[PDB]
């Protein structure tokens, strides 16, 4: 947004994540080793979905991928998910030892009102698209508001990720996601999580590339499977 | 348990609750309406089931219940689950404005971790009986056996009448209503949302009728009374 | 943790 | 103590 401060023939380019054909390129750049078995390009894929296309935290992956293995490649694919990016942060070309340092200063420059909404976000399923009702319960403060936010929230540092149709729908990725995980209050997590079956059971009362249709918000429990990881996180 | 401390002739009479039945004469003793309408008589038991059998409160309740009316009594029963104890809170013949004042004191001696179990005895169902282990989940310890937790929940009766015990069908214990809305508003708001998540936890490994072995696994009979504390701890 | 312990 | 540092 820093542009609306030129008055000008400002133009406008965007560094998108690694598209997964990209990531594997980057990969073979270096000399790692790509898969056969099923379930190792999914390891890769769990990697590419993981590090949601992302240039510097694929080079930690590299550079702490020790042996070379899709093995301890996996090891780090865990070490990922129950230790954050905090699992991975290493000697890098990059300034930072983690892009979770990085992030920390994209969610200071934020608006106090953004940060809460930010700071509540985590509550979510990444790498899913979610409306924006669906979002107006966790969101502080018609809910579009929570659009208003979310864009600025993408807008200033890439944080989430908009889609205008079929449906007004926002969406968080993965490495913004472990930033949030292991970062905000362990408290606020089953905050927002209670926070939110109370207004699911709410819109409950008043009665693949397929959008979450209105006859069915009142469910959540479809990402029961990651949303009980994240109950088990919070109040351990 | 002071008595232990004497080694002496002891003997012992035991001030229980007030029965469902003297609470009635109770009632009649200091001028109080008898009911007619069924919605009435219920109005009298939703008052001796939340005053768990309580002179006291009772007296407290009716020095309260200002016009008289039934009507205005069950604006009590109101005021008592979504205000607490302060909904009837009163000058009376109790030293006491509320029986909160006299389980504080009750709850300072406590052992530090009866303290704790007892801050989490909360999270459960009120007038219900329910087995150890449904109580080794919320329940903290510093294995296998969980009778501490048993240990726990005596001492916890033996000393302030805070649970009760009983023996069979199945060692069980339980926390009145009274017994509860004192640590309604008054434990942590935390840690009440914790208790209740901390129990969904274990919530699945693989009537005047207890809850039996096949059915633990959904607490969800209780629904009611666990709907109404996540209501509250998000508030 | 406990409201003025009640 | 909402975040971190921050």
């Amino acid at each position: 947004e820093i542009s609306n401060a030129a008055s000008q023939t400002c133009e406008f380019i965007e560094v998108t994540s690694l598209e997964i054909d990209e990531c594997y390129d980057f990969l073979e750049a270096y000399g790692m080793p790509m898969p056969v078995g099923e379930k190792e390009e999914d390891v890769l894929n769990k990697t590419i979905e993981l590090s949601s296309g992302n240039p510097a935290t694929l080079m930690m992956f590299f550079k702490s991928c020790e042996p070379k293995t899709f093995e301890k490649m996996a090891q780090l694919n865990n070490k990922l998910e129950s230790r954050g990016l905090v699992g991975v942060e290493c000697i890098t070309p990059y300034s930072y030892k983690s892009l979770a340092m990085a992030l920390q200063r994209c969610v200071e420059v934020l608006s106090d009102e953004d940060r809460s909404a930010l700071a509540f976000a985590v509550v979510m399923p990444p790498g899913v698209d979610i409306p924006v009702k669906l979002w107006s319960c966790v969101i502080p403060v018609l809910d579009d508001e929570v659009a208003d936010r979310l864009k600025r929230l993408s807008k200033r540092g890439a944080l989430l990720s908009g889609k205008r149709m079929p449906v007004l729908t926002f969406k968080i990725d993965h490495i913004i996601h472990m930033f949030l995980k292991h970062v905000v209050d362990a408290q606020t997590i089953a905050n927002g999580i209670s926070i939110l079956e109370q207004r699911l059971l709410e819109i409950g009362n008043n009665n693949e590339t397929v959008i979450r249709p209105e006859d069915f918000p009142k469910f959540m429990q479809l990402h029961q499977k990651f949303y009980d990881s994240l109950k088990n996180f919070a109040c351990c | 348990e002071i008595s232990n401390a004497a080694s002496q002739t002891c003997e012992f009479i035991e001030v229980t609750s007030l029965e469902i039945d003297e609470c009635y004469d109770f009632l009649e003793a200091y001028g109080m309406p008898m009911p007619v309408g069924e919605k009435e008589e219920d109005v009298l038991n939703k008052t001796i089931e939340l005053s768990s059998g309580n002179p006291a409160t009772l007296m407290m309740f009716f020095k309260s219940c200002e016009p008289k009316t039934f009507e205005k009594m069950a604006q009590l029963n109101n005021k008592l689950e979504s205000r607490g104890l302060v909904g009837v809170e009163c000058i009376t013949p109790y030293s006491y404005k509320s029986l909160a004042m006299a389980l504080q004191r009750c709850v300072e001696v406590l052992s530090d971790e009866d303290r704790s179990a007892l801050a989490f005895a909360v999270v459960m169902p009120p007038g219900v009986d329910i087995p150890v282990k449904l109580w080794s989940c919320v329940i903290p310890v510093d294995e296998q056996l969980d009778d501490e937790v048993a240990d726990r929940l005596k001492r916890l009766s033996k000393r302030g009448a805070l649970l009760s015990g009983k023996r069979m069908p199945v060692l069980t214990f339980k926390i009145d209503h009274i017994i509860h809305m004192f640590l309604k508003h008054v434990v942590d708001a935390q840690t009440i949302a914790n208790g209740i998540s901390i129990l969904e936890q274990r919530l699945l490994e693989i009537e005047t009728v207890i809850r039996p072995e096949d059915f633990p696994k959904f607490m969800q009979l209780h629904q009611k009374f666990y709907d109404s504390l996540k209501n509250f701890a998000c508030c | 943790m406990f409201n003025f312990l009640g």
